[PDB]
RNA sequence: UAGCGAGGUGAGAGGUGCCCGUACCGCAAACCGACACAGGUAGGCGAGGAGAGAAUCCUAAGGUGAUCGAGAGAACUCUCGU
RNA sequence: UAUGAGUAGCGAAAGAGGGGUGAGAAUCCCCUCCACCGAAUGCCUAAGGUUUCCUGAGGAAGGCUCGUCCGCUCAGGGUUAGUCGGGACCUAAGCCGAGGCCGAAAGGCGUAGGCGAUGGACAACAGGUUGAUAUUCCUGUACCACCUCCUCACCAUUUGAGC
RNA sequence: GAGCUGUAAGCAAGCUUUGAUCCGGAGAUUUCCGAAUGGGGAAACCCACCACUCGUAAUGGAGUGGUAUCCAUAUCUGAAUUCAUAGGAUAUGAGAAGGCAGACCCGGGGAACUGAAACAUCUAAGUACCCGGAGGAAGAGAAAGCAAAUGCGAUUCCCUGAGUAGCGGCGAGCGAAACGGGAUCAGCCCAAACCAAGAGGCUUGCCUCUUGGGGUUGUAGGACACUCGAACGAGGUAGAUGAAGAGGUCUGGAAAGGCCCGCCAUAGGAGGUAACAGCCCUGUAGUCAAAACUUCGUUCGAGUGGAUCCUGAGUACGGCGGAACACGUGAAAUUCCGUCGGAAUCCGGGAGGACCAUCUCCCAAGGCUAAAUACUCCCUAGUGACCGAUAGUGAACCAGUACCGUGAGGGAAAGGUGAAAAGCACCCCGGAAGGGGAGUGAAAGAGAUCCUGAAACCGUGUGC
C-alpha cells in the first residue's frame, strides 16, 4: 500500500513544471522504511516514514 | 417428500398402450424425480412390484397463438416395468 | 373452512393433508384419462390443503415463540 | 351501481325512452345492464353443437346503466338514490318520497 | 511399512446400481457464409475390374436425377471440337 | 409510388413415358426403362443447429416457376443405458486462488489448495423389433463395483487373523 | 354489498347474502439462480460431508437443518524454543460483503477536443470520466474570525457588492471578499493540571497505565486555596354520506342541442352516458369514518484570590519541491501535500496580503452539533397561451421488444369498425380467396387491409 503504518502517509499526486512552465502529473512518495514495530503487541516487519521514526517514540524490535 | 408429487399425471399414447401389453407404464414425473425416487413412489401408490424404471428427459417444444412465441414445459418421463409376478396398475 | 380445521388436532390435521393429497393425485389422474367432469373439485382440494397448512404453520409460529 | 339485477327500472334515454322493464342481468365492470323487451337485437347465429339450425334471434342488448332510473314505490316516477340504515343494515331509499326500494 | 484391528478371508446364493446426453441434419436446403448461396466445415469406415495407387475410367453396397420450362438452332459472348 | 420493363435474372447436373391423386399436375405419388456419384454425391460421427424427426391434415405467405408437395402451416406423437460419451476418477497448458507479497483507489502478482480434455483410467456382446429410439427396448448369453436377511469352506481373537 | 372464476370471446365445471369476486392493514407460503456463502460451475446446474428423520436385510435412494471468507469477542491448545509468541481448534455475533436512484453530496485520480483566430504558459476545467465513502441530505460550523465603529459576534444559503478589486504570453480570458439587506438560528463535549480508587513497573516510593470525578478558556480560563413505556390529539394507508328536471316540446339513430318553462348550489371540479349535462350515472362542496399498521404533535451546585501547576509537539513555523486560494512566483500574505530542518508555551502564541514596530482583534495544532441549502428512482393530489401518432418518451401498441452485432453496444416499425357486435342467418358463383344479393345498422362506398381518406402512381369510359 506504500503507507506509513503510524502516520497515515502515502503517495500523493502533483505536477513537475518545466522552465518554459510546462505541467505534467507525478508522485510524490512518503520516505517509508520497511522496520519491526509492535503492531497489537506482535512484532511485525511494516511500512514507517523517517518522519514518523524521527522523534524515536516508534520503537524498534 | 410424498410418493404423489413423484408422479403427475401418466402418458396416453398409442405407443403407451402398446407398453401396457408388455406391462410397462409411462409416466409424466416431477423434473427434479431420479427414478429410484419413481420405482419408489409406485410400488409406495399402486402396491405392485417394479422391476425397472427407465427415464428420460423431453425438451420443452417451441409453440405459436398468434403473434406471441413461447416454449412448452420440460418434461420428464418413466416408463415402468413391472414383474411378471405383479398386480396391474 | 379454516374456523372448522382449528378445532382438530395438528395430527388430524396432517391427516387430513394427506387424505386430500390422494384426492388430487386421483383427479389429476382423472383429467389426465379425461373421465373426470367436476373439474372445479381440483381447485377446491388444492385451496383445501393449502388452508390446512396454513393452520398448521401458525400453530408451529404459535409455539416457537 | 344505484340499480341492481331484479329492480325494476324505467329507460330514460334512448329509442327505448319510456319504456318500463326489469333488470336481467348487471354488468358492473362495463357499467351496462340488460333490461326485458329494451334494446333487441337481432343476431345472425349460424348453426353450431348447441343450436344446429342456426338463425336470427331477437334478444335483448345491454344498455348503458345511468340510461336507467328505479321507480318510486309510492308515486311510481322515476326517483334519485339514496342511502339509510335500518336494523344496522343499509338500504336503497327513493330520494323522491323516502320509501325504501329494496 | 506406518497404522488400524476382534473378528476376518475366499467362494456361493440373494440383492443394489444415481445424474446428464441420446430425436433429426451433420460436405449440408437443417452448421458458418443476410438466400433452399458453385465457397468453408475435424474425425472413423471407404468395395470391384484394369492399376503402383485413395490416381484414372467404368461399376458394387448405397445414394441421386439438382425447385422454372417449351421451342428455335440468327448476330454476338462464353465453354468446347476440328 | 414511379422510370428503366414485362426488361436482366430464375444459382453448375438427364430424363422419358404409363398409371394415380386432385378444383387444378412438366414440377406430388407409384411403376418402368434411362442417366449421374461411388477415397463419394455412400455409411458413421463431431462441432453447430434445436424439433428441422414421425404420422395425419393443409395451401395464405415462404419455395426464384408450379404445387395436390415441402426443411413451410396446423394438430398429435417420438429420444428408454450399472457397461456408450460426460459427471459422482486422474491430471496438462491455462485459469481461480485462504493466508501472503506488491500497488493513489480500482487492483496486479502468487503459495497451500482447487478447477480444467484435446490426453490417462475405466464393466456388454450378437441377433431382433417401431411410422418415429436402440451397445439404451426385447431375446439369448455375459461382465463390473458394492451390499449381506443367508449358505459353505478356511483363518484368527493382542508373537493376533485380517485390513 | 351482488355478483364472480383476469387479459379473453366461448364452452366446461363451479363459487357467492351462512357475505363471494373486489379494496385496505397485518401475517403465512415463497422452487432455482443471483453478494450467493458447503465444494465446484459454462448463472438458474452438478457433487458432497455432519446431525436427525423416511425407506432397505443391507448397500443404493429420499427429507429437514447445519457446513464460505473476513472481522470482533471469549475459551482451549502454544511450533522452531525455556517461558512464551506465531500458528491451530471451538464457540458466540440481525458484525461485514451485494444492489441502487443515469439525481444531489464529500473525498482520491483526472483528460482532450476546443479558445487563444497558429502554439507551448494560459484556456477548456478540477469539467468529462474512473475510483472510494456516504446521507436523507451531505459539507460547513461556535473565532488563533471579520474589521478599523458608539464596532461586529458559529456555520450555511439568497440578494447586493461587481464584471468592481484584482489575476492574466497584463493575451484569450479568469474573477473575489468583507461591509449592507434577508432566510434560519443553538450551542456544546473533551485533552491537560488536580483528586479518589485499582493495577503495574518498584526506578525501590519515584514513575507508568486503567477506571471514575474534576475541568473547558482570551481586556484569559481552569487547577489550586478559601466562601451557597403509557395516555390524548391530528394525519396517512380502505371507505361513507351527499342538493336539484326521464319538465314540456322540435329535429334526430340517439338529445347533454334548439325553443318554452322550472329547480339546486358551502356542490357550475372532473369523467362518463347513443350529439355539447350543476339537476341521468360516477362524483363534486360540505360533513363523517379505521380493527390494523404507520407519521407527527402534546402531556405524564456560584464569587474572591492568584505561590505554583495546566491549557492539544515532531505540532506551529522554516528551507526545497508541488498544489489550493479569483491571485499564473509574484511585492505574495492565507491554506494543504511530500521531503528535510524544527519553536515558544502566559514574562506565551496567532492574525490584520512581503517584512518590522506600535496598536487592534483573537487563542491553533482534539471532537460533536439541528435549521435555513441541493436533488427526485418513487408515491399522492393537482397544474400548463406544453405534444397530439413523422409530434410527444426510443416506447400511446406485449419496446429496450423485433432486428443487427462475437461482444461492449446499436435499436425500430406499428393508435382510430360501430352507441352497441347488432361482427353479415339464408341464397347464389367459386376448391378457396373474393364477390352479388339478403339481413343488422343512422351509415356497410363503417365488414376487420374496418373514422376522414390529399398527392404521386395505376386504370376504365369519352368531348375536342
Ligand atoms: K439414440
Ligand atoms: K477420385
Ligand atoms: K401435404
Ligand atoms: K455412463
Ligand atoms: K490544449
Ligand atoms: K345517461
Ligand atoms: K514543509
Ligand atoms: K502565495
Ligand atoms: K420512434
Ligand atoms: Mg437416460
Ligand atoms: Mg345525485
Ligand atoms: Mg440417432
Ligand atoms: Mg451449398
Ligand atoms: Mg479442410
Ligand atoms: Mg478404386
Ligand atoms: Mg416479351
Ligand atoms: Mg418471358
Ligand atoms: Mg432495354
Ligand atoms: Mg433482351
Ligand atoms: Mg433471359
Ligand atoms: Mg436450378
Ligand atoms: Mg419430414
Ligand atoms: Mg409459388
Ligand atoms: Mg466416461
Ligand atoms: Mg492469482
Ligand atoms: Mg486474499
Ligand atoms: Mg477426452
Ligand atoms: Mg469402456
Ligand atoms: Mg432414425
Ligand atoms: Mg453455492
Ligand atoms: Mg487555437
Ligand atoms: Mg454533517
Ligand atoms: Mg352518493
Ligand atoms: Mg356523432
Ligand atoms: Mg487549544
Ligand atoms: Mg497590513
Ligand atoms: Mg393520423
Ligand atoms: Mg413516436
Ligand atoms: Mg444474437
Ligand atoms: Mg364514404
Ligand atoms: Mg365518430
Ligand atoms: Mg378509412
Amino acid at each position: 500500500a506504500r503507507k506509513c503504518v503510524i502516520t497515515g502517509k502515502k503517495t500523493t499526486a502533483g505536477n513537475n513544471r518545466s522552465h518554459a512552465m510546462n505541467a505534467s502529473k507525478r508522485t510524490w512518495g512518503a520516505n517509508l522504511q520497511k522496520v519491526r514495530i509492535l503492531v497489537n503487541g506482535k512484532p511485525k516487519k511494516v511500512y514507517v516514514s523517517a518522519r514518523a521514526l524521527k522523534s524515536g517514540k516508534v520503537e524498534r524490535v | 417428500k410424498d410418493p404423489r408429487d413423484v408422479l403427475k399425471r401418466p402418458v396416453i399414447t398409442e405407443r403407451s398402450a402398446d407398453l401396457m401389453t408388455e406391462k410397462k407404464y409411462t409416466f409424466e414425473v416431477d423434473v427434479r424425480a431420479n427414478k429410484t425416487e419413481v420405482k419408489d413412489a409406485v410400488e409406495s401408490i399402486f402396491g405392485v412390484k417394479v422391476d425397472k424404471v427407465n427415464i428420460m428427459n423431453y425438451k420443452g417444444k417451441s409453440k405459436r397463438v398468434g403473434r406471441y412465441t413461447g416454449m412448452t414445459s420440460r418434461r420428464r418421463k418413466a416408463i415402468v416395468k413391472l414383474t411378471a409376478d405383479s398386480k396391474e396398475i | 373452512k379454516a374456523n372448522e380445521i382449528r378445532d382438530l388436532t395438528t395430527a388430524e390435521i396432517e391427516q387430513k393433508v394427506k387424505s386430500l393429497k390422494e384426492e388430487l393425485f386421483n383427479l389429476r389422474f382423472q383429467l389426465a384419462t379425461g373421465q373426470l367432469e367436476n373439474t372445479a373439485r381440483i381447485r377446491e382440494v388444492r385451496k383445501a390443503i393449502a388452508r390446512m397448512k396454513t393452520v398448521i404453520r401458525e400453530r408451529e409460529i404459535a409455539a416457537n415463540k | 351501481m344505484h340499480v341492481k339485477k331484479g329492480d325494476k327500472v324505467m329507460v330514460i334515454s334512448g329509442k327505448d325512452k319510456g319504456k318500463q322493464g326489469t333488470i336481467l342481468a348487471a354488468f358492473p365492470k362495463k357499467d351496462r345492464v340488460l333490461v326485458e323487451g329494451v334494446n333487441m337485437v337481432k343476431k345472425h347465429s349460424k348453426p353450431t353443437q348447441a343450436n344446429p339450425q342456426g338463425g336470427i334471434s331477437n334478444q335483448e342488448a345491454p344498455i348503458h346503466v345511468s340510461n336507467v332510473m328505479p321507480l318510486d314505490p309510492k308515486t311510481g316516477e322515476v326517483t334519485r338514490v339514496g342511502y339509510k340504515v335500518e336494523d344496522g343494515k343499509k338500504v336503497r331509499v327513493a330520494k323522491k318520497s323516502g320509501q325504501v326500494l329494496d
